[PDB]
DNA sequence: TATAATGGGA
């Protein structure tokens, strides 16, 4: 409803960085080599980043 | 030992010898000295910024131009954190953010072959090294090994941030091209700060000879 | 960054900050009254891991012996720098000689 | 240069003599057996004593509670049982020095696996993991040098690492070995033919169970992905991904078409009774996303499978009638 | 000019193939490859401005 | 639908800039007239 | 799971 009139930039604390996060990426995997679906704890996991 | 009949008369580390039936103490302090960003984070956590302000103000009333120029620049940094509310230890990272996936996509193009973003392999190299550090701390590994993973960890984080800045840039196998870091995403001609200024292709447009 | 903000806040040169963050030198948070090379060690002092292990784990020097040769000292006997714990094997430091691997009993 | 830093660090630790190698491996096995006899005397788990001993050795800093209360119970034991505490401590010290003195061997083995997708230091650190597992179940009583057992473990941990981490899209282990077998054969026949093979001849070279279609599909997965940031042309203003269309995001025309379809179907269904429409919406999955069979819909409305089928059929030919007159839904039909 | 460049890269493809193998009897067939010179002329006719 | 085209409440170039800056551990605050936080992500990335 | 193998390479 309100209109953005200024933009501030500052340092991000760990707890603030975790406030942005929908989950911790725990694994280096991306997509399954066969199904091509995202892996469960990897960089494309829908359980944290959102549905495809 | 002996319930109080014998006591050590010097500082040092102990080691109980069962063959000689003796207890030796080597002259060794319990000193606190650290490496890595853990050490810097603690030093940043212990800084009393208000005292450093008074400490530097009284240094720039010194006649020498050189040292009151060093205290002048050093005060600009100190005044910044004070007037902003930024805690100086925040410059050391404990949690590293991860960009949303669709901004660093992975999709198959024509011919079935996949095409992905460099940021993924940078994150992937960071997750690999961070996970190896975890299961090395749990295995109780010696310090030479731990120091190596911590070096490679710092070298993995700042490659995600600004690949190439320090050290040789990380590249994919089969190429010399540096992987695009988060800084290259913002800085430069193709960066996000030049994107809106330089204009765009637009819908609802046409072209013809006149 | 071209003028380091961390190096400025703590009063560390880029060379000093490089050696700490990338595990070349320790830095003293609490000296605990340590001394080295005729001087104490203040807070915020940079020292190599050789100086760190000597100041924290102690100084020990091992001397191998030619085979079959016996030693002139006895087990757990205090030594003096310059003493002859074995013929031709001069003591380089004050301490306590400890036999490590005996071949004859 | 972090490689020169690490090689200098492992350089400070001198190599260990065969006597020291036997003595350290002895204290390790004695310490491990001292831990098991503490799990009988005190009654708690092996790994618990294992970590409490590791703590009190390699570092000072629940730390004040659980760690110190377990060590305190161990300190309050008889003399005959506190021997095994001291034996475990020095046994864990022996494990540390046994590892540190052979980090030099890990480098000598890991350097052969370079250029496979993992850097040198990643090749050293997964190898160091093999060195730890080699020490932990090394038994010196067999009278074999520690270098023989370690070398087998350094190579196991490096090969396993390359199989799990080098690929961007994770590939099973046997397929990686399979892809390596395929990749070695195409280079010697390139030298023999002076040219790259076709899929039939490389399949004839691979042996039985390999045909021209299998080598094409296994080589298909073997290739790493392209970078979207691959530069196009000498101009520094375009990447590969700048020219790739988004095949998954709907266009403005597609997004509107699905909304007009949902709107025009609602207007079509409004020409029916609410039960007629609700039956069709349940049968077609418009409610929850799954086609309900005649049984569930009849259970919803309290009627039979046949009564639902008549409602469904009557509702359809009413829609067909209105559709023959309005023609709103005739398109959307691809 | 770009021909002798692909030969100077075939030169390496000969020099380094000599430290290995059986240095007594090596045919120049398995000492020389078509890949260096082929990729040199193709870069010229397809990429040179 | 014969309607006047609406204005974007928060353009996409704004959204990408913030997330790419948040990726570098920089807190980018979008403030309005009185300096209070505006959430340019409406129930989309707010948790 | 065991001959032994112990400081890189452009």
């Amino acid at each position: 409803k309100k209109e953005v009139r200024k933009v501030r930039i500052a340092l991000a604390s760990p707890e603030k960085i975790r406030s942005w996060s929908y989950g911790e990426v725990e694994k280096p995997e991306t997509i399954n080599y066969r199904t091509l679906k995202p892996e469960r704890d990897g960089l494309f996991d829908e359980r944290i980043f959102g549905p495809i | 030992a002996d319930g109080g009949k014998v006591k050590s008369e010097i500082y040092g580390r102990v080691e109980v010898d069962l063959v000689r039936n003796v207890v030796r103490v080597v002259e060794s302090y319990d000193i606190d000295a650290r490496m890595g960003a853990e050490a810097i984070q603690e030093l940043l956590k212990e800084l009393d910024l208000e005292k450093l302000e008074r400490e530097l103000l009284e240094e720039m009333k010194h006649p020498s131009r050189a040292r009151r120029a060093k205290a002048r620049k050093r005060l600009e940094v100190v005044r910044a954190f004070l007037d902003s509310g930024n805690r100086p230890e925040w410059m050391i990272l404990e949690a590293v953010p991860v960009l949303p996936p669709d901004l660093r996509p992975m999709v198959q193009v024509d011919g079935g072959r996949f095409a992905t973003s460099d940021l993924n392999d940078l994150y992937r190299r960071l997750i690999n090294r961070n996970n190896r550090l975890k299961k090395l701390l749990a295995q109780g590994a010696p310090e030479i090994i731990i120091r190596n993973e911590k070096r490679m960890l710092q070298e993995a984080v700042d490659a995600v941030i600004d690949n190439g800045r320090r050290g040789s840039p990380v590249t994919n196998p089969g190429s010399e091209r540096p992987l695009r870091s988060l800084t290259d995403i913002l800085s430069g001609k193709q960066g996000r700060f030049r994107q809106n200024l330089l204009g765009k292709r637009v819908d609802y447009s046409g072209r013809s000879v006149i | 960054d071209v003028p380091s903000k961390i190096g400025t806040l703590l009063d560390l040169s880029a060379t000093e900050l490089e050696q700490v963050l990338y595990f070349n030198k320790y830095i003293v948070l609490d000296p605990k009254g340590a001394v080295l090379d005729g001087v104490p060690v203040e807070k915020r002092q940079l020292l190599t891991d050789e100086e760190y292990r000597e100041l924290r784990y102690g100084k020990q020097e091992t001397y191998p012996l030619p085979a079959g040769v016996d030693a002139l000292v006895k087990d757990g006997e205090e030594v003096v720098k310059g003493q002859e714990l074995a013929p031709g094997v001069v003591s380089r430091m004050d301490g306590v000689a400890l036999y490590r691997f005996p071949r004859r009993v | 240069d972090p490689v020169r830093q690490y090689l200098h660090e492992i350089g400070q630790v001198p190599l260990l003599t065969l006597e020291e190698e036997i003595d350290l491996a002895r204290k390790v096995e004695e310490g491990m057996e001292a831990i098991k006899k503490l799990s009988e005397a005190t009654g708690l788990d092996q790994e618990l004593i294992r970590e409490v001993v590791r703590a009190k050795i390699l570092g000072t800093a629940p730390d004040p509670k659980t760690v110190e209360e377990v060590d305190g119970k161990l300190k309050s034991l008889p003399k005959e049982l506190k021997r095994y505490l001291h034996i475990a401590r020095e046994g864990e010290a022996a494990r540390q020095h046994l590892i540190e003195a052979n980090l030099r061997l890990v480098v000598s083995i890991a350097k052969k696996y370079t250029g496979r997708g993992l850097s040198f230091l990643d090749l050293i650190q997964e190898g160091n993991q093999g060195l730890i597992r080699a020490v932990e179940k090394f038994e010196y009583k067999r009278r074999f040098k520690f270098s023989t057992y370690a070398t087998w473990w350094i190579r196991q941990a490096i090969n396993r690492a390359i199989a799990d981490q080098a690929r961007t899209i994770r590939i099973p282990v046997h397929m990686v070995e399979t892809i390596n077998k395929l990749s070695r054969t195409a280079r010697q026949l390139q030298q023999e033919l002076g040219r790259e093979p076709s899929y039939e001849e490389i399949a004839e070279a691979m042996g039985p169970g390999w045909d021209a279609k299998r080598v094409e599909e296994t080589l298909k997965i073997a290739q790493e992905p392209v970078s979207l940031e691959t530069p196009i042309g000498d101009e520094k203003d375009s990447f590969y991904g700048d020219f790739i269309p988004d095949e998954n995001l709907p266009s403005p025309v597609e997004a509107a078409a699905q909304s007009l379809l949902s709107e025009e179907l609602e207007k079509a269904l409004s020409k029916l009774s609410e039960r007629e429409a609700m039956v069709l919406k349940l049968r077609k999955g418009l409610i929850d996303g799954r086609e309900h069979t005649l049984e569930e819909v009849g259970a919803y409305f309290g009627v039979t499978r046949e009564r639902i089928r008549q409602i469904e059929n009557k509702a359809l030919r009413k829609l067909k009638y209105h559709e023959s007159r309005t023609r709103k839904l005739r398109d959307f039909l691809e | 000019d770009q021909f002798r460049v692909g030969l100077a890269r075939l030169a390496r493809g000969v020099r380094e193939r000599m430290v290995m193998g059986s240095p007594d009897t090596l045919t120049p067939a398995k000492l020389v490859n078509s890949r260096p010179l082929e990729a040199a002329l193709r870069e010229f006719f397809s990429r040179s401005q | 639908k014969g309607e006047d085209v609406p204005e974007p409440s928060v353009p996409e170039s704004f959204r990408v800039l913030v997330k790419e800056l948040q990726a570098l551990a920089l807190d980018v605050q979008t403030l309005d007239e009185k300096d209070n936080p505006v959430d340019i992500f409406e129930g989309l990335a707010s948790k």
